[PDB]
């Protein structure tokens, strides 16, 4: 089977099938080879390939698939045919990158409650609180959650911590010793300069765009 | 990641007052950088700048003042 | 002195034995887990020679610590 | 009526994710495409690294049965066509948990096939911070770039930022392993030229990449 001509990817900025998150849509030309039933497309992290037959009146008008629900990143799609025979033409691939399903609203506010008053970005106590906003358009996806990474002084990532049904996250003093200073340096410390990052993801591919800090 | 960080402006915590000589509490640096401390006086016309060498100690003697200022 | 001395959910009852460290208490502000809070008392004048309170003067009331004293 | 609220902390992601290229002469049918490598992510508990791969839907796998912290670890790749390339590197947990992407895009080519620029460190940092430099002026020092015997010149490139990214003090600088950036250098050059007054600047940001005599420049810039 000759391969598949056009395999190119259209991302979808606004995207909705039956109140979900949809991708952009992958699109090809169909296989100049006469007898081909489906054309099968391999789609990376997944057991099922995608298949789509196609119709007697595909000869002149190209055949699209969409893929709806993945999350924002890379993606490997591979297209081969096939015969009635079971013939298949050689793959074709696709290596891109996917946007979020459901561009989510970034956070509204993200401050720390234990702030100096003398001058701003100054923690006074020992564990720093950590509180920021509901996301807006919460009701519009079912269940959510936050991501949040903290830096240091000199950009070494220090946890990643996953939070769900919760806006108030309460940084620790004695997170920041043992569990930190040690595992980035094997030594008792502690560290004074942090930073933190904070994304808004839903689940069926959702991810916020441009994370948010303070 | 590299920076530059200025020296923290310090708090006069105190001035006693001698009609020629004046003694000034004041607070201690924190930056490793610090080489030296500056004090600009302002005699009410003219600006006068006066640095002293050396933060080894928290107080000061500003010298050769106009008496009644 | 003034010390912060509790790992504590809900506010305690303030000291009544007079020892610098009070009865089973901290000396200084430990560790919390995220439910807990931290509470401290504004202590009477500490007498160095006995190293406990003066005779009278007993324990302030016991606030939660917010922030810095 | 709600979800109840939890706590969880995610996998932390491998650290110096950096490709590492091999120059080599090899035959045109097939090129050993240079290998890559990544630090062990710190939190234990990771079983195996997946990769994903521009020409191959299957990542590659590489799995850490041992535990060798600050150990390096290479993952090679062969036969690759040359162009460009995109990979993404995620660690897993042994219950299945997957740490967040590690992007690294390199353009893949023989010419294009030169290391970035190591041991770009700043000397005069002071001792207590890493993150500051003590002397009045700035003093920066780097390794001299492997296989840059067989290339008769190789200048490295230095890009300078401010907290903004301004393009500034782009040098040209030719066998030379240690660069200077004098105070007067500094404020009486640009600071002027971008503020428009004498007025200096204190936050800086550092990049520099190896570049060609007549071939492409390295693989990426170097880092802080």
């Amino acid at each position: 089977v000759l391969p598949p001509r056009d395999f190119k990817y259209t991302p979808t900025p606004g995207g909705v099938v039956g109140a979900i998150g949809k991708n952009g849509e992958l699109s090809w030309l169909p296989s100049l080879t006469n007898n081909v039933v489906y054309y099968s497309i391999a789609h990376s992290g997944h057991v099922n390939p995608y298949i789509v037959q196609q119709l007697e009146n595909n000869p002149n008008e190209r055949m699209i698939q969409e893929i709806i629900g993945e999350p924002a990143g890379l993606a490997i799609f591979e297209l081969r045919a096939v015969d009635i025979n079971g013939r298949r033409s050689s793959p074709v691939t696709l290596s891109v990158d996917l946007n979020s399903a459901k561009n989510l609203s970034v956070v509204s506010n993200f401050r720390v409650v234990n702030t100096a008053s003398g001058d701003v970005t100054e923690f006074v106590g020992p564990d720093v609180k950590l509180a920021w906003d509901k996301i807006p358009e919460e009701e519009i996806i079912p269940e959510i959650y936050y991501t949040l990474e903290i830096y240091d002084s000199q950009d070494r990532m220090l946890r990643s911590v996953r939070i769900e049904d919760v806006y108030t996250y309460d940084y620790l003093l004695t997170y920041n010793k043992a569990d930190f200073a040690l595992l980035n340096s094997g030594a008792l410390g502690i560290n004074r300069k942090l930073r933190f990052r904070i994304r808004a993801e839903g689940e069926n591919g959702e991810q916020s765009v441009g994370w948010a800090t303070i | 990641m590299i920076s530059n960080n200025a020296p923290a402006k310090m708090v006069l915590n105190s001035v006693l007052t001698g009609y020629t000589l004046a003694y000034i509490q004041h607070s201690i640096y924190s930056d490793y950088d610090v080489i030296g401390r500056s004090f600009w006086l302002k005699e009410g016309s003219n600006v006068t700048r006066r640095d002293f060498t050396g933060i080894d100690t928290f107080s000061v003697t500003i010298n050769n003042l106009k008496p009644t200022t | 002195t003034v010390f912060i001395y509790i790992i504590g959910t809900s506010l305690p009852a303030k000291p009544t034995s007079p020892a610098y460290p009070p009865s089973g208490w901290s000396k200084t502000p430990p560790n919390r887990t995220s439910n807990t809070q931290n509470i401290y008392c504004s202590t009477g004048t500490l007498d160095p020679v006995t190293n406990q309170l003066v005779s009278g003067t007993s324990w302030s009331d016991v606030v939660q610590w917010s922030g810095t004293e």
